[PDB]
């Protein structure tokens, strides 16, 4: 007797039509964009599918409720409001989605990430779906805190400019003992580096707890500024299982004088954020290392693009983060990954559809993230580097050093002598990309270090199929 | 020892052209040009003294290395660097320093081991030459 | 020069040759295993890549180092003892891969996955790679908690066993106030349902601060039971942005007497173990909603297949997590399904090619997770719904109840009335699966709830192609 | 009001004939039956009286029957359930416990509401029956 | 003594005619009308009974009065009240909520005062007629 | 934003008089505050009163009464009618009658008039005090004691307010704040500081109650003047108004 007769009548109607999809909608520049790559199921309208994406992830379900009628449902739901077919694909879209302010709690990754890919990603009537990017708005980002440090503070606090850091993840990856370990940080920081890394992987384990490594570590970093007037660093790996053990070992860090920390993006969003907090309550340098991003950011066909993971990673407030290199072993187009550094470094991004920035966006004033190129490098591309990668990254070279011939202070020396005449000549407007391997072999000319490095991995090369492509090339 | 603050402190001490070179790139980054110098390369120092004024609308390099040289005459013996400073809203700061000077021999440092709580160690680095007064240094 | 001249003089050569490939290796109890589901590169060797992820998720890197000869190397490299074409895709091959203990760091899902998934993902030489199933030992199991609850103990704590258990997801899933929420909450409990909770996205926006619907949500809870005799309970979601703000939220759960609170996997491991310890520490009933997960498990070519999750999350203290209904409206093939369940419930585990489980393996004891099967279902599958998810499952209706003509309270009873006839039915031993519509249709004789519910979604199904497939059907 | 304990207490109560049923799949998952019984319906109240022993080897569902009636018999006005207990390693506890008794008429509960700190309030449940002594309730 | 909830509680009991009036009222300001109930008056007994769904796009106070007393008359001993429900963004809440029906007489409630720390009390307030199972109020 | 806005300004030689009429603060700023701790509309939800304005007193004398008498005046104001019963701005602690009677005896009271009347009664406990470590303590006790509000004086300052502000809003209490010292700065035409600015200010700072104005009382209070304060508080979107102010 009490029934309903309406739109809100008990029933299942399509998301197209309960208010998910509108073509006319004016977005507002307070609304949080998302643009995914949708590849509806046969026979499913994309429209719906896109409207579909749009009403599960923001506050619809299979079926009409009253209950909306409690809220101010027309404001809530967010909108479809574009539909463009995939450049070379009659199976993928790009659907853009307007989502209003009012629906996310300020501040938090979690809940940001909780509506956008909470469940779209497993709706049976879409056969795949990925994540391309985002619009966050000036308002949003403003109730985050962005990088603890930035590249800025970080530069004036290591009292390097105009110039990459050079930085190496001690190798082997596990296995090495406390005090080996500080060996290696003591040869490759003298050596040239400005850093040396835990390995993603080094926590604490059977063949090395977590403290011998801080103690002796601390004191190669010390002997190593001794040694060369530089202000040094070595990433301490505070990853652990609960958050009172990362607090415990990033306090260590603390008070040990480390000026810098590290990170896996496996501990999770609300430890990162957690972390970032503490890193710029504590005027600590924190880096991030991209664990597991792979798993769900090589395919074009589905899952999240990187570039998001940047744009919600410098929200977070972390001050590093590899963000690829081109020539390395790891995937990584050059276009795709320019959008990569721009996201992560320029004050305003400007769409671009080669790059695959979809959208114009203002980075509120907060902190820049320090790219970071690592995995298949070695001096000898540094002409290669210096021009896709730019001025601002570290540049990691693991085995690129310790693999030296002659020792790892050796390795280190070829890698900071390569960079520093690259730049030197980028300073001086020559085309460094052409006569690249002339300036390095002038400048080994002058350090046999350098040479041998030259010879050691002439040929190294990683040629392969992008997986990560994009659409406008 | 040789102190590698600097930016091309691994490659050999630039001549007069390839500053002249430099300071071509910093006039096309719209750079603001400082001259500092110290006797205590302690890399915590973040204030060297400060030669005169930055110079901001510069346009001839050869007017830039006219102070580098000046301060190199009155500071033989300190180390001397060129600092370009940024003011782009993201930046506001320095984006390159490199040296211009050398005294002719750099004792190193001193590091001190200060046994605190447990094994942890509160560490002290201090030139050998700060030890001495700023008249007498190099 | 003191140079080395052997397998450790610098240089690059294959990985298949540094130690990471040997089919007659032996694995030992205390090994951790893994499944890899490799696409190589087109002129990859099988085999090259293979060793490739052994050696990139252990301790080797792109070039040779002797810092291996400081380490007992030969045991830190893991080993590819195994590699097979998958079935129908001649471009991949199943990939076993055994890692000595003592690579791991104990008790943490961060050292674990930090390895295991740290970067092989993203290796240019393996065009696709996809983590199919693990194998951990009991030895590294022991020093893994566990559910902090447990089905078992959960059960003792609800009093109600020999049925699954019901639920529902307040809708719209954003937009409500704390009062209204709590109206819903206790409709639905005091309907039928056992529990009732906050959507994944729910935690504190402008249109809701969460301590009024904690404050409203407890006062609606504690009516229901009063009005029923039964123990109730909503899950309240304290998902947040920090640490800090999580444990606040939780603690207040417990201070106002809630007998369970959720979480979102998007806050990450660390996050989770952290509250798995704290639900362990203050008896509460931990439920894990897979935010995210299908982000990286839908692909059968790449990601981590979602059983690896369970096996995570179960170690990891979860005491629920959303594994599934077979006929919803989210992925769910139900063999491969059924396959999560055993890994959440199981004691002992049994390898099975149809349920994608390769390995065999022993729970070492650890707490059963009560799956919960979420999305698009409604009273009418019923008998579909025992039949593929079992006893031992929360089965969770959002708009199956919400969405009732009736009223809430209705569309409660007419789950919890369908839910124990079919019950009634399996225990009577009848053929339930067949006569399904009839023993509905029959105790709909006596309930109108049950009728209106029955004649309202008796056509809405959700039949699409399964995207992750068994490859031995 | 219809206390909703109990695996099958939205259905109408059952008959013999469907408990047998519900003993003949107890019996089959090798499970020991136990009768329990009580006039205090708190659903908090984990421990009901024990209606003797629990029937371990059951093989004939009436043996169970008889004692389930017997226990109706002496305690008509109280509710009494009817319990499966699983010894397998990882279960050990019960897996089916369902009503086959209740009072003639039930009261229901009653709420009460402390106000402590700001806006808290620490809730206490209490069968309106319970507020009398055993031998007086329902 | 009087239970003074509602928004017109310090007035006497409406007439059909007053309360048609509100009616107008609330359909003048586009509000859901929904009807509620209940025996237990304690002032933080937040969730009264529903009476059928909301009424929504109510035109015809006389399809609200009619509900109004068909409640009524369904629930003679119970207080029963009238609530506006507004969904603008910046309410999304009760803006009016007014008694349309009281039992005969309010007993009225017990307070009980807990000795805690110190002068301390942690109070309770309890309507004497919840002292009663529901069925057996007013 | 007070720092910068109003620190030097109103003292510069060459400018004879100043007025900061109004602002206009951006959204993106406005995200990074609070707001009402509890808010006007869960306000009322906690109160089960809708549709009507509220009912207060201050008790009078506005000194000199002792907290056992104190709790005489809330008993038989709230039992008569009224919602709430209050400290007066300059009730906190003194020598005629010390805090925690006060608290003690009130809350007494006020439990007694919802016995007595089946409403959610309150009364404004006064936490106004010399440091913040007082005015917790003061705050907290009244959190134990069940209170469902307390006050402030806007004479504590704009730090103690929104420390308080947090401190509601992570409790659940309703935060009153009495305008105290307020017309000190807003009360003439060519100097000073109009009140619609605090209105935004304190909205921001996250307070639940604020003194705006009767129109027919003792205090100043233009009509048209006085609705532009309301609207501020009230409103969801304000626009602009010159016979207003805004």
């Amino acid at each position: 007797t009490r029934i309903k007769n309406s739109r809100y009548e008990s029933g299942v109607i399509p998301y197209a039509k309960m208010g998910y999809w509108n073509p006319d909608y004016q977005v507002k520049d307070t609304d949080v964009l998302a643009l995914f790559r949708v590849t509806p199921q046969p026979g499913v309208d994309p429209i719906e599918a896109a409207a579909a994406v749009a009403g599960e992830s923001s506050t619809a379900t299979w079926t009409v409720v009253w209950t909306d009628l409690l809220t101010a449902a027309d404001l809530y739901r967010a909108k479809a409001y574009k539909v463009d077919q995939v450049p070379n694909n009659p199976e993928q879209y790009f659907a853009y989605i307007a989502y209003e302010l009012d629906l996310f709690e300020e501040g938090s990754i979690a809940n940001l990430t909780a509506s956008i890919i909470g469940n779209v990603f497993g709706f049976k009537a879409v056969k795949a779906l990925r994540l391309e990017d985002m619009r966050l708005p000036l308002a949003y980002l403003k109730t985050f805190q962005g990088p603890a440090t930035g590249v800025i503070l970080e530069r004036e606090r290591l009292d390097k400019f105009g110039r990459p850091l050079l930085g190496c993840t001690t190798k082997p990856k596990l296995g090495l003992s406390g005090k080996n370990y500080g060996r290696v940080v003591y040869e490759a920081l003298k050596g040239g580096l400005d850093f040396v890394k835990d390995d993603e992987n080094i926590n604490s384990q059977p063949f090395m707890r977590w403290r011998e490594r801080y103690l002796f570590t601390m004191e190669a970093v010390n002997k190593a500024s001794a040694a060369t007037g530089e202000v040094k660093g070595h990433y301490l790996n505070v990853t652990a299982a609960t958050m009172e053990e990362m607090y415990a070992r990033a306090n260590f860090a603390k008070e040990l004088g480390s000026v810098i920390i590290m990170i896996d993006l496996v501990i999770g969003y609300t430890a990162i954020q957690t972390m970032a907090k503490w890193a710029r309550d504590n005027d600590m340098i924190l880096h991030l290392h991209r664990a597991g991003n792979s798993t769900y950011s090589r395919q074009k066909n589905h899952g999240m693009n990187f570039r998001v993971i940047c744009k919600w990673m410098r929200m977070a407030g972390v001050d590093h983060i590899h963000a690829g290199t081109v020539v390395g072993k790891l995937e990584g187009d050059p276009i795709i990954t320019r959008g990569f550094y721009k996201t992560l470094l320029l004050p305003k991004l400007e769409r671009n559809l080669q790059e695959g920035l979809f959208f114009d966006m203002e980075w509120a004033s907060l902190r820049k993230v320090m790219p970071v190129a690592s995995g298949g490098i070695h001096a000898g591309q540094m002409h290669q580097l210096i021009h896709y990668l730019g001025e601002d990254v570290v540049l990691q070279f693991g085995g690129g050093t310790i693999g030296h011939p002659d020792g790892i202070q050796a390795g280190a020396t070829a890698n900071r002598v390569a960079l520093e005449a690259m730049i030197l000549a980028r300073n001086e407007n020559r085309d460094y990309l052409t006569e690249g391997p002339e300036i390095l072999r002038e400048a080994a000319k002058t350090c046999g270090a350098l040479r041998t490095a030259l010879d050691l991995w002439k040929d190294i090369t990683f040629n392969y199929t992008s997986t990560d492509t994009s659409d406008f090339v | 020892m040789r102190i590698t603050q600097g930016t091309f402190s691994f490659l050999p001490d630039l001549t007069d052209e390839q500053i002249k070179k430099q300071i071509d790139y910093m006039i096309s980054k719209k750079l603001a040009i400082g001259i500092e110098y110290t006797n205590d390369i302690h890399p915590r120092n973040a204030y060297w003294e400060i030669w005169g004024l930055p110079l901001f609308d510069v346009t001839d390099p050869a007017a830039v290395l006219f102070e580098i040289n000046a301060c190199r005459k009155a500071r033989s013996n300190f180390y001397i660097k060129v600092v370009g400073f940024s003011s782009v809203r993201g930046i506001e700061s320095t984006i390159i320093s490199f040296i211009v000077n050398r005294p002719k021999h750099e004792p190193g440092f001193n590091l001190m081991r200060q046994e605190d709580k447990s094994r942890s160690i509160k560490y002290t680095i201090h030139s050998y030459e700060s030890y001495k007064p700023e008249d007498e240094r190099y």
